């Protein structure tokens, strides 16, 4: 019915030290990518200071 | 398309946006890694129709 | 956080997201100015308020 | 409020040119980040094939 899905979510009280780390949210966006069985085209990962982490996972059909 | 993440480790919170193309990718199976990963307890989700072919 | 944008230039459309923080960030200075260069004739806009003080 | 602020959009009967001119989407993407007074952090634009480009422009403050 559309040429694409997008969920919009809000995670709240999650684990703090996995939230303000860069290494371990690129791990777990690109395995994500994986579980959802898409195809990943290239990915950029900042580190925020004093913290915070931004993570963006380009992907194909 | 793109999957993306901002945390607010000061905050507990994180903005995530599972946005995929085709028959061939679930959103939900991304949505379920990350609420392992992140220790989530709590959750909203949205779900959009992106490009309605009613519409495009 | 992100501006994105995924163009389907056979169908004429474009899936933008502009996702922006903070008091002085203005997503729709971005959203005048993307429609304006796109040329887009109609558009559908739902906005979000992410990580709602009263929810973390 | 909110920590932050999103538009979902969707844009219809695009100008087909400027949606397929990668260097040109850049442009404007980053022009659009300048405009709304955000940081430009990182920026990757991938051109598909036959048509079709993606974009994303990671900002903050
Ligand atoms: C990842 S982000 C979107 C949010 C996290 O980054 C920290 N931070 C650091 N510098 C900035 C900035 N200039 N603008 C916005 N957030 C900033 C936030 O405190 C949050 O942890
Ligand atoms: C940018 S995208 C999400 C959509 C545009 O890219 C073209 N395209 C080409 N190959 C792929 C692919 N493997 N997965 C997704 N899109 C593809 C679409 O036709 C559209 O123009």
């Amino acid at each position: 019915k559309s040429l694409g899905r997008h969920l919009v979510a809000e995670f709240y009280e999650c684990d703090r030290e996995v939230l303000d780390n860069v290494q371990l949210i690129e791990q777990e966006m690109k395995q994500a990518a994986y579980e959802s069985g898409a195809t990943i085209v290239t990915s950029t990962f900042h580190r925020f200071l004093p913290y915070g982490v931004s993570g963006v996972v380009v992907i194909s059909e | 398309x793109h999957l993306t993440i901002h945390t607010w480790p000061e905050y507990g919170y994180a903005a995530i946006d599972l946005f995929t193309c085709g028959e061939d990718v679930d959103p939900w199976k991304a949505f379920e890694h990350l609420k392992k990963a992140l220790k989530a307890k709590r959750v909203h989700v949205v779900e959009h129709e992106r490009g309605r072919y009613d519409e495009i």
